[PDB]
């Protein structure tokens, strides 16, 4: 039974392994999207002038 | 061996020399005064002077 | 305006409106620009076409004597609008606004309580601070803040406190309520500068950081009133692998831009450390100032043109940007070090005075001494 | 968790450098725009003094 107690840890452990590993990414590419619509903004600006 | 060497002096002080006279008219050349116009705005600006 | 009724001839000589080409020829022969230049011909013949395509409401591509005068007589009213947009009147000198109270030292610095209206003085050398009226000069209270002289005196709003520091090592907090001292906190080092930051984001507390002479920022929160932490500087007893950030001189000034978040530090290194107030570590330190940098504003008139303005030692105001590390702008015209750069809030007008009793006010959209 | 480790990686790095362009794009705007503005003084300058 301590065993198994033991091995829960490792478990949850693991199970927080794969969810950080399953996360967003996507939130991250977001934020390059933003700024890279800024930069054509900018571009366009900078044309202009 | 020593004629040479001060051919090469002389190839070298000429070309420096050459080089020096540049630099002197680049120098009485930058009067332009900025931007953009440059002599004719103190040129209205010495009328003004005037 | 001489040949306003030749070009009227002209543009009537067509009888259904100038067309693209008579419309550019007529003001080519009618303006005082140069015709057989071909660059400003072309350039003017575009502007013209544009002006042209503008008039062009019908779409008939036909541009008649009539939509020219209403087009006239609308940049007319325009002109009338005697600023071109946000008409920046000159700060004419207050007529109905002078010192009354008997200061007896020299002014050493004043802080305008504008939550308060309580423009607290400190005087230098002297042992109290007398708040008066930022629209009246009207001192309220000769108060001594505390037992030597104040070097700075911000209002925490988070408790209704005027907080000052003095060079005795102690910060006093006086209910403006009562202008009674509602807290005494001790200090290791006297902070030479003393700012309320109430960051924008609502978890943040908000912190009066304090710059002394050591360049640590000291953090005291505006309900304890006491010191909790302390950002970056010039320590060398602190002898590590740690990357210099900070300043090597003084703290003068901190700038809570609660809109960036960012405490900006300026120091006599001339270094303008942006420290990220949510976790106080530097997110940039601006550089370009030949001294000293003593005074910091953030002019934020429009997003597509804010711009922090700093100044000190240099006699000329630096203009940056939080992206930009390069100053972006530098106002000109001024004879003595630059007390330093006020934006003023509601308005593009940036104020940059010298030591020498001359302001010159500025457009930020222009930055030219207005 | 070693497959998803094998997957997971990267994007802070595009950010930082996207938040870069953005900076750089804003300077020449600016630059530009300072340019356009010195030209644009001497256009009615130059019509007046014609």
């Amino acid at each position: 039974k301590e065993q198994k107690q033991e091995y829960e840890r490792q478990k949850e452990k693991l199970k927080i392994q794969n969810q950080e590993l399953r996360d967003k990414i996507d939130g991250q590419k977001k934020i390059i999207l933003e700024r890279d619509r800024t930069i054509g903004e900018k571009e366009k600006i900078i044309y202009n002038l | 061996q020593k004629s040479k060497e001060l051919q090469e002096l002389r190839l070298q002080i000429l070309r420096l020399r050459n080089a020096y006279v540049k630099n002197q008219k680049i120098l009485k050349k930058k009067e332009e005064l900025a931007e953009g116009l440059h002599l004719i705005d103190f040129e209205q600006l010495k009328i003004e002077n005037q | 305006q001489k040949k306003m009724y030749i070009i009227e001839k002209q543009f009537d000589q067509s009888g259904k409106g100038l067309k693209i080409d008579e419309f550019v020829r007529v003001m080519l022969t009618h303006l005082d620009f140069d015709k057989s230049d071909v660059q400003k011909e072309d350039q003017i013949t575009l502007a013209l076409i544009d002006l042209f395509k503008e008039i062009d409401v019908n779409g008939d591509g036909t541009m008649e004597w009539e939509e020219f005068s209403d087009h006239i007589i609308s940049l007319g009213l325009l002109r009338n609008d005697r600023s071109f947009k946000n008409v920046i009147k000159n700060y004419f000198p207050s007529e109905h606004i002078k010192d009354n109270q008997k200061h007896e030292t020299p002014i050493e610095k004043i802080v305008y309580f504008d939550k308060l209206k309580y423009l607290v003085v400190l005087e230098k050398d002297s042992t109290r601070f007398k708040v008066y009226n930022a629209n009246t000069a009207e001192l309220y209270y000769e108060v001594n803040a505390h037992k030597c002289a104040v070097l700075d005196a911000e209002y925490i709003p988070d408790q209704n406190l005027i907080a000052t520091s003095s060079n005795d090592l102690t910060i006093n907090f006086w209910d403006s309520s009562f202008f009674i001292p509602k807290q005494i906190v001790s200090v290791p080092e006297i902070q030479l500068c003393m700012r309320y930051a109430k960051w924008s984001t609502q978890s943040q507390p908000t912190y009066l950081y304090t710059g002394g002479s050591d360049s640590i920022i000291h953090i005291y929160d505006t309900k304890t009133l006491k010191e909790k932490g302390t950002i970056g500087g010039w320590n060398p007893f602190f002898k590590r692998d740690s990357q210099q950030y900070g300043h090597a001189s003084p703290i003068g000034d901190i700038l809570p831009i609660n809109i960036q978040t960012t405490l900006v530090t300026a120091g006599l290194d001339a270094n303008i450390c942006l420290w990220d107030a949510a976790t106080h570590l530097p997110k940039k330190e601006l550089r370009g100032h030949e001294k000293g940098v003593y005074s910091l504003d953030w002019s934020d008139f429009s997003p597509m043109n804010q711009c922090l303005l700093s100044a000190g030692l240099d006699h000329e105001a630096f203009v940056w940007n939080t992206y930009v590390k390069e100053k972006i702008f530098l106002l000109r015209g001024h004879n003595h070090p630059l007390i330093g750069v006020k934006c003023l809030p509601g308005t593009p007008q940036v104020i940059t005075a010298d030591i020498n009793g001359m302001v010159k006010v500025w457009d930020v959209r222009n930055f030219l001494c207005m | 968790n070693k497959m998803l480790q094998k997957e997971k990686e990267s994007h802070a790095k595009e950010i930082d450098e996207r938040e870069k362009t953005i900076r750089d794009k804003g300077r020449r705007i600016y630059e530009l725009k300072k340019k356009t503005q010195e030209l644009e003084k001497f256009k009615f300058v130059l019509d007046y003094k014609i």
